RNA sequence: CUAAGGCUAAAUACCGGCACGAGACCGAUAGUCAACAAGUACCGUAAGGGAAAGUUGAAAAGAACUUUGAAGAGAGAGUUCAAGAGGGCGUGAAACCGUUAAGAGGUAAACGGGUGGGGUCCGCGCAGUCCGCCCGGUUCAACCCGGCGGCGGGUCCGGCCGUGUCGGCGGGUCCCCCGACCGGCGACCGGCCGCCGCCGGGCGCAUUUCCACCGCGGCGGUGCGCCGCGACCGGCUCCGGGAC
RNA sequence: GACGUCGGCUACCCACCCGACCCGUCUUGAAACACGGACCAAGGAGUCUAACACGUGCGCGAGUCGGGGGCUCGCACGAAAGCCGCCGUGGCGCAAUGAAGGUGAAGGCCGGCGCGCUCGCCGGCCGAGGUGGGAUCCCGAGGCCUCUCCAGUCCGCCGAGGGCGCACCACCGGCCCGUCUCGCCCGCCGCGCCGGGGAGGUGGAGCACGAGCGCACGUGUUAGGACCCGAAAGAUGGUGAACU
RNA sequence: GGUAUAGGGGCGAAAGACUAAUCGAACCAUCUAGUAGCUGGUUCCCUCCGAAGUUUCCCUCAGGAUAGCUGGCGCUCUCGC
RNA sequence: GGUAAGAAGCCCGGCUCGCUGGCGUGAGCCGGGCGUGGAAUGGAGUGCCUAGUGGGCCACUUUUGGUAAGCAGAACUGGCG
RNA sequence: GGGAGCCCGCCCCCGGAGCCCCGCGGACGCUACGCCGCGACGAGUAGGAGGGCCGCUGCGGUGAGCCUUGAAGCCUAGGGC
């Protein structure tokens, strides 16, 4: 005779990739060790990430790697990514870089390979700093996707700048009666 | 796969997810977007402004290959070309500047989206923009119009 | 086999453009890797005295 | 019935669409008949191009290719007349010919 | 571009017709209506409507013959591995019925929880005191010799192998040489050492290993069934005292 | 206690005490004098295609793709599988905004030339802005010590405090297109009812160093027969005056 | 007995009477698995969470849309370290 | 029934303003100094896919129509559903 | 490392110190989708989700699978989970 509300005592975060590959499984299983000894706090990062689905670790661009790495201060540190690097053909300047992630593109690759850098996976960044030390992580822009261009306040409000869906963007499919103020209204 | 489809978990369970107070009506709505000014006004005018009435001018014989004009930015304009085209390039103490043909790698107008790196260059299109033009004067190049 | 396929440093000059596939961890031993002294250098004393 | 912001959509399945529904399992049937009916052509002519007849050089309308160039229906008798070719003649030794084509650069 | 004239195969379609191949398809209330004398029997004046219906047995070897009965039906006998397969006959379930055995029966029957009584067999036993280790009361380990095999190791010992850099430019990406450092990486070998195992020789008996017993001596889970008692703890309902 | 004695929680029958109204459904309300219901066996109802939206898994990645076709085989396995200057004609995305003519995403600092005129023109430099909150990473005074006093490089934990600050949120600015207002100058093959530029508001599904493409799966919404069964009706073409 | 009139037609001393046991629109086949906001039914187990008959609009009142109530998927952080 | 019970707050110093003004305002920019801001309990925030429901009823208290109703219709809370 | 203390020297290695911690190698516990230890909670229609070593059918692999010394199927007052 207890009045708890049990609506929210169950966590929905993840405990396991979702994923059955047997690499990534290993990977879990290791940072899952080095989480459970080490007292880093980076370790426990990188699990929860590696735990994250395929949209929650967005890719990372090799311009925006460029500008973070960059930034004063971290030189000469290993820069660690849970997604995936991947090349920007807009950038002609790359300098040489120490880049961790699970998967490069075969172009940033090349160009990170020609300019003097080093790639390392999960294990060669265990084997090298346990606990992360020298580190920058970095992670992707969530919000890229052009999905959640279409979330938030619905349109036809007012203040909302919301795409919406439609079969085809034309003359005759939308700007018309509740956008065209010369037609019924507009918000 | 119908084994993992949800149809096997309702086996047993007499309304089949649908309710027992509403049945599951063949089209208790109206068939496809049945009521758009009448009874699904409120969804049509939150989800999808602008569905109703006509605007603009209308186009008999519209062709697509008349009005087709791709558009490249100088952000990515040197990757239409070879990259040793740009290695010899800022070098030889002779101001090459070589020319890269925008028509060839298959595009018309060239905007001016983007940073430019400072090597002059040939630009080759049917149409530029004002603002790549000056882009491209700034650097050191010169723009060259094609039919 | 080789032709066919090509190595990591190589194209397989018999598909136009294929690669071998990259991996997500070279040392998949990861036995080694755990009782490695650079990572118990740097882990806590385990506690296995449940109460 | 809408519900909470789908695609507006309009199916055109309205007719007896599955009576006129066409199927493909009968693809690879054709592709093997077409290759041995190209394969029996070939061997029927047998010193004769497996291809045929020569195409000429032919450029685009449509100034959205305005640039490709591709195989042409015939060689011009313009351009036969210059060559010195006759234009029957043309048809016996293998040149695709026909008239409707203009020359105007 | 040249209408009011005309011809022409090819790539195209084919739930009808002839002959074939195939199946992640159904397996006799399923699959075509039709697996069988199926558009058949049958119904309606007619346009039309339209079923049900597979399986004895390897082989009919389909029960000769005696006997009761008019006969249908039996009782013997016989064939068959099997008629406990006998001509609508493989397997033969449920509803329902007849008979045998047991139990019970005045609040319709039936159901849940808790026991008790009687049967069906099941697992014991002609005591079941279940064993498994250590200790007490026929040959070899111990120790050497020879052979074989295996593991680990460094002076990287010598040669291969192999990653990063430097070098001969020697033949943007791809190949060889010696020299050096580093990671010498489970990518391999030849000698060396240490250890282990096996075989063959010594080692003849205070060692060695078997088989059995008298010890319930030490340890562990257990007792065939019915039980009883003791001490400690935890959670409770109480009782008798003394003192502020 | 051991040849008519043991154990069988469960299941066979019976007896006792307590509880106990027949299932499904409509309904605020069913045991209902509400509806379907004798019993049993077999069949039986959310499927498939297409278009979307979201989430998840995989591959590639500012790219992605196999639609169609072609090259290998006489098809057992195969109507599979491999490959293509077809590797991309073409779809999606990489650019949006206007009805359209059309236009079309970057700036800042420093020196100079015009009157620095918040305006124009010449060179160099930095090159996606700023504030607040920001997981993590860096420096980190100092402390904790060590069998004695000092000196003391090392392996450490804590570490006040100080910073670069991913992703993301709020805001301030900046840029592109349409539109309104005030205004001053630029260019010429054709000096005009030419074209371009500024500042200040506003509208956009926009830019502000990217995230998409293909396949598979799950849920939801639809068009289709559309979870299964059910009408009173409508249309087309044929057959009936053997009854009346 | 023969014959003529056949279905929005025939015929009717007129009853909406007869038209093959059916007539205020005969019978057979097809469209057709016509539509239903209305009945009825909707097939194995366990575990966790768990509602509403309320807002506004609709020729809306036995129904839908929209908010609300609900479930699932997560994600960003703080810490009896 | 709204508020306030502090770091998103106070105290200084200096810049910008095409707004407003005699000097001044007012707002925005930068640099520096000051921390438990009443009691008690809770780990919080955020984004999407989203079934069913949109016939209710009863009870303490207030209350509308009706003589009254196991009548019809409202307000808070709690129940059955 | 130097100076020394309530005459100098050792103050040693687990192939063995023998253990309530041994940092030299480490389960009976390691199907890490596994195992182990603490707390709190357990109602439920419509509805959602998760786990089924629950069940039926056919296909690709796999049990040197079963089977005329007896398969599927059917019956059972037997032993069971």
């Amino acid at each position: 005779g207890v009045d708890i509300r049990h609506n929210k005592d169950r966590k929905v975060r993840r405990k396991e990739p979702k994923s059955q590959d047997i690499y990534l499984r290993l990977l879990v299983k290791l940072y899952r060790f080095l989480a459970r000894r080490t007292n880093s706090t980076f370790n426990q990062v990188v699990l929860k990430r590696l735990f994250m689905s395929r949209t929650n670790r967005p890719p990372l661009s090799l311009s925006r790697m460029i500008r973070k790495m960059k930034l004063p201060g971290r030189e000469g540190k290993t820069a660690v990514v849970v997604g995936t690097i991947t090349d920007d053909v807009r950038v002609q300047e790359v300098p040489k870089l120490k880049v961790c992630a699970l998967r490069v593109s075969s172009r940033a690759r090349s160009r990170i390979l020609k300019a003097g850098g080093k790639i390392l996976t999960f294990d060669q960044l265990a084997l090298d700093s346990p606990k992360g030390c020298g580190t920058v992580l970095l992670s992707g822009p969530r919000k890229g996707r052009e999905v959640y261009r279409h979330f938030g306040k619905a349109p036809g409000t007012p203040h909302s700048h919301t795409k919406p869906y439609v079969r085809s963007k034309g003359r005759k499919f939308e700007r018309a009666r509740g956008r065209r103020a010369s037609r019924g209204y507009k918000n | 796969p119908s084994r993992l489809r949800k149809t096997r978990k309702l086996r047993g369970h007499v309304s089949h997810g649908h309710g027992r107070i509403g049945k599951h009506r063949k089209h208790p709505g109206g068939r496809g977007n049945a009521g758009g000014m009448h009874h699904h006004r409120i969804n049509f005018d939150k989800y999808h402004p602008g569905y109703f009435g006509k605007v603009g001018m209308r186009h008999y014989h519209l062709k697509r290959n008349q009005s087709f004009c791709p558009t490249v930015n100088l952000d990515k304009l040197w990757t239409l070309v070879s990259e040793q085209t740009r290695v010899n390039a800022a070098k030889n103490k002779t101001g090459a500047a070589p020319i890269i043909d925008v028509v060839r790698s298959g595009y018309y107008k060239v905007l001016g989206k983007g940073k430019l790196p400072k090597q002059p260059v040939i630009v080759k299109a049917k149409f530029f923009s004002r603002r790549a033009e000056e882009k491209i004067k700034g650097v050191g190049g010169a723009c060259v119009l094609v039919a | 086999l080789d032709d066919l396929y090509g190595t990591w440093r190589k194209a397989a000059s018999l598909k136009s453009n294929y690669n071998l596939p990259m991996h997500k961890m070279l040392n998949t031993d990861l036995s080694r890797i755990l009782k490695s002294p650079e990572i118990q250098r740097a882990l806590r004393a385990p506690r296995k005295k449940i109460h | 019935a809408p519900s909470r912001n789908g695609m507006i959509l309009k199916p055109h399945f309205h007719k007896d669409w599955q009576r006129r529904v066409a199927t493909w399992f009968n693809q690879p049937a054709r592709k093997i008949r077409r290759r041995k009916a190209r394969q029996a052509r070939a061997r029927r002519i047998a010193p004769r191009p497996a291809s045929g007849p020569l195409r000429p050089i032919v450029r685009c309308p449509t100034v959205r290719y305005h640039t490709k160039v591709r195989a042409g229906r015939g060689f011009s008798l313009e351009e036969l007349r210059v060559a010195g070719i006759h234009k029957k003649v043309a048809r016996t030794i293998g040149i695709s010919v026909d008239p409707r084509r203009r020359n105007k650069s």
